[PDB]
């Protein structure tokens, strides 16, 4: 890193002068608790039919949705005490936080 | 195995299975399409898969500038020594800078409009074009950092392209943070919750990680929660504007042209400011127009947003619910009355434990969005954690934060603790009229609106070198 700089960088880099790399772009997530895999190391829960997770049967996410998130429109309740630009400013802030590439 | 197209689950694709007697997809030999995100090492028998961040964790405007080289001195106006972002060179919104057009190889915003041919916009992250409200408020911050640039222009004329450039970027950054963590936060998290995770700012601490944790990608999309089944437009009196006042959702996913050919980005800002949020309740988790019906122009089926979110989990290794509760310091609940206490509601607990058999297997975005909201919060005390230690984090690990001593000088400090985004919109739009803050509480007119004469521009003065 420079010794002085007065504007941040483009990818992050050189914010954290002990770890560079810390907050900056294409870099691993940090994990604050360790990962979950159906195999222990890369296949996700519901990979493969048939095996369970803790000892239950792994729940298709879609059935999940059907089951819990699904309601009728009809029934929405606005928010007296937010604007819809806290729902956008948050998105908005998403992006300036991450971004999970997948492959084309 | 193209997994827009095929339901063969191979690498890299992780196709969501459709169950019996579902409302929408008959076929249970059809699949939503899911890829898998980039492993951080790809092949490896060594390490315990872990995703990659594309982004800078800081906030820092890198949604406007960019988080990589190429692209952020391609967003930027090389033609002179202004210090501006480049502005779309086919197209203004009466006579006001719109974003550059992207070139992509298969744009999915053509898609949503044939006949209008309005391709995808260029930003700094790749998502500027996803629903036009996003895209109006990237198109104001690029606008915001030209008007910065040209004051301090006249401020400073010895300053020169790149000078300009990283002082109105600086600028930008600031204005982000104050707004996040003086207006938005508070209102995501409740008092109790602000005052436990986001304690009064010292100073940069260099030992304080500032990496996006994994499950924070996850846990902060509490906000598809908050998304209304419209994307509502308004006129100068803040009146539907007509012929189309409210169009759905799933009409309005990459429909770049809505901004370009049908009124600019006034109507979809004040639509933002003068409409309310939805409201999360245990049985009204979040709308159809996202559930059944996501990105249903550009692609083969409508997707489900809560049901990837929950396979994003899955792909991610996450952690379940009780194994979440557990690192929050929350009791873990392990019977369905136990989860009906902690939910405050048995008949959603029995729901999740049909679902899920456990409560240690919730994925982490359906539990977290299950639990009762804080009081004057938006989320549930798991979420309220977990967002929470993300944003003291990037907070305190931060070395340009904008209170940390020698980012700015303390008159310059001063005169950005007056900013707001309502003030912005004024110096960057049509739109005299705007929220009384906090804009992010604000949604009612006239009841909560204000001229933008009411509002003290931000006072450049101390830029001034002399
Ligand atoms: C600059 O920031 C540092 C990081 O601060 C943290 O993150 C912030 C966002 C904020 O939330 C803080 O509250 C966070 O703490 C901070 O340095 C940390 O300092 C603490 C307190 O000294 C350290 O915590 C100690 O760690 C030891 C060791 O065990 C820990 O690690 C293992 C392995 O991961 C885990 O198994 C443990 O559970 C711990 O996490 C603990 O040992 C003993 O300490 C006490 C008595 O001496 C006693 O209470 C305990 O019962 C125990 O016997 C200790 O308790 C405590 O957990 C932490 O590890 C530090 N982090 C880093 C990165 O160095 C700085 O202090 C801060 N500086 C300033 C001036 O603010
Ligand atoms: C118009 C509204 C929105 C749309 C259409 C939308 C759509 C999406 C989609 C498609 C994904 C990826 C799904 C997956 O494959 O895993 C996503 C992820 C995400 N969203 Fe939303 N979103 C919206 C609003 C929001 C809001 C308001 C918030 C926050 C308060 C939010 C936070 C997130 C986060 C953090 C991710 C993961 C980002 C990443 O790391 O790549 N979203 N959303
Ligand atoms: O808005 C979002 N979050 O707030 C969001 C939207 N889409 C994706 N990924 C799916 C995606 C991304 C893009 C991207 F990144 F280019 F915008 C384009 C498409 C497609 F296929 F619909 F064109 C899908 N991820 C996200 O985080
Ligand atoms: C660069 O700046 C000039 C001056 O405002 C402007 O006319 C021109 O369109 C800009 N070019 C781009 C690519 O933004
Ligand atoms: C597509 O855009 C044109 C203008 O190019 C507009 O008149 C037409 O309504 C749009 N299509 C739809 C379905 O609205
Ligand atoms: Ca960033
Ligand atoms: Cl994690």
């Amino acid at each position: 890193c420079p010794e002085q700089d007065k504007y941040r960088t483009i990818t992050g880099m050189c914010n954290n002068r002990r770890s560079p790399t810390l907050g900056a772009s294409n870099r691993a997530f940090v994990r604050w608790l360790p990962a979950e895999y159906e195999d222990g190391f890369s296949l996700p829960y519901g990979w493969t039919p048939g095996v369970k997770r803790n000892g239950f049967p792994v729940a298709l996410a879609r059935a999940v949705s059907n089951e819990i998130v699904r309601f009728p429109t009809d029934q929405l309740t606005p928010d007296q005490e937010r604007s819809l630009m806290f729902m956008q400013w948050g998105q908005l802030l998403d992006h300036d936080l991450d971004f999970t590439p997948e492959p084309a | 195995v193209n997994c827009e197209t095929s339901c063969v689950q191979q690498p890299p694709c992780f196709p969501l299975k459709i169950p019996p007697n579902d409302p929408r997809i008959k076929n249970q030999a059809d699949c939503i399409p899911f890829f898998r995100s980039c492993p951080a090492c790809p092949g490896s028998n060594i390490t315990i898969r872990n995703q990659i961040n594309a982004l800078t964790s800081f906030v820092d405007a890198s949604m406007v500038y960019g988080s990589e080289e190429p692209l952020a001195r391609n967003l930027r106006n090389m033609s002179n020594q202004l210090g501006l972002l480049a502005v779309n060179q086919r197209f203004q919104d009466n006579g006001r800078a719109l974003l550059p057009f992207d070139n992509l190889h298969d744009d999915p915003c053509l898609l949503t409009n044939r006949s209008a041919r309005i391709p995808c916009f260029l930003a700094g992250d790749t998502r500027s074009s996803e629903m036009p409200e996003l895209t109006s408020m990237h198109t104001l911050l690029l606008r915001e950092h030209n008007r910065l640039a040209t004051e301090l222009k006249s401020l400073n004329p010895r300053w020169d392209g790149e000078r300009l450039y990283q002082e109105a970027r600086k600028i930008v950054g600031a204005m982000v943070q104050i707004i996040t963590y003086r207006d938005y936060l508070p209102l995501v998290l409740g008092p109790t919750a602000m005052r436990k995770y986001l304690p009064t700012y010292r100073s940069y601490n260099d030992s304080v990680d500032p990496r996006i944790a994994n499950v924070f990608t996850n846990a902060f999309r509490y906000g598809h929660t908050l998304i209304q089944p419209f994307m509502f437009r308004l006129d100068n009196r803040y009146q539907p504007m007509e012929p189309n006042p409210r169009v759905p959702l799933s009409r309005v996913f990459f429909a770049s042209w809505r901004v370009v050919l049908e009124g600019g980005i006034d109507p979809i800002l004040r639509g933002l400011m003068a409409t309310p949020a939805k409201l999360n309740r245990q049985n009204q988790i979040a709308v159809d127009e996202i559930r059944e019906r996501l990105f249903e122009q550009v692609m083969r089926i409508g997707l489900d947003l809560p049901a990837l979110n929950m396979q994003r989990s899955r792909d991610h290794g996450l952690p379940g619910y009780n194994a979440w509760r557990r690192f929050c310091g929350l009791p873990q609940p392990e019977t369905v009355g136990q989860l009906g206490t902690v939910l405050r509601n048995l008949k959603l607990a029995r729901k999740l434990m049909e679902q899920y058999g456990t409560p240690n297997n919730i994925d982490i975005w359906m539990g977290g969005v299950s639990e009762p909201l804080k009081r004057k919060g938006r989320v549930g005390p798991l979420l309220a954690c977990i967002i929470g230690t993300q944003f003291r984090k990037l907070r305190d690990g931060d070395r340009f934060w904008w209170e940390n001593e020698g980012v700015f000088s303390m008159q310059q400090r001063q005169a950005l603790a007056q900013i707001s985004l309502p003030r912005i919109i004024c110096d960057n739009t049509g739109i005299t009229t705007v929220s009384k803050n906090n804009i992010f509480m604000s949604n009612s007119y006239p009841r909560d609106f204000v001229n933008c004469s009411t509002l003290p521009a931000l006072n450049l003065a101390s830029w001034r070198e002399a």
